[PDB]
């Protein structure tokens, strides 16, 4: 077997093609962007998660 | 031929999943010829 794959039909296991070994690929970090706002008509200061 | 002839079809390793795939099988519980092509038999045998 070449690679591998998961539920999903996505790439989840690769083997290096020079040397035989299985590596596992997740993808990398990621995710929305969530702005803690009070109010521009209270303050300016804002947190972002 | 009971149920064999189960194959791979691709390079690809799955685990704990069930996946359907639409390839040239041998159907379940199919009819597969016995030729024998050596028939040893009679009082002394042959080599039919
Ligand atoms: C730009 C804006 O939000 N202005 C408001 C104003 O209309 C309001 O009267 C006050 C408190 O009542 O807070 C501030
Ligand atoms: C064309 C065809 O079906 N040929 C034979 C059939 O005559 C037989 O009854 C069956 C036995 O399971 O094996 C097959
Ligand atoms: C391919 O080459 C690398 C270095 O040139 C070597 O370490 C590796 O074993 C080779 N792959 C084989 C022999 O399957």
């Amino acid at each position: 077997q070449q690679f591998g794959r998961d539920i999903a039909d996505t790439t989840d296991a690769v083997r290096d093609p020079q040397t035989l070994e299985i590596l596992d690929i997740t993808p990398c970090s990621f995710g929305g962007v969530s702005v803690i706002t009070p109010g521009t008509n209270t303050s300016n200061q804002v947190a972002v998660l | 031929s009971f149920t064999r002839g189960v194959y791979y079809p691709d390079k690809v390793f799955r685990s704990s999943v069930l996946h359907s795939t639409q390839d040239l099988f041998l159907p379940f519980f199919s009819n597969v010829t016995w030729f024998h092509a050596i028939h040893v038999s009679g009082t002394n045998g042959t080599k039919r």
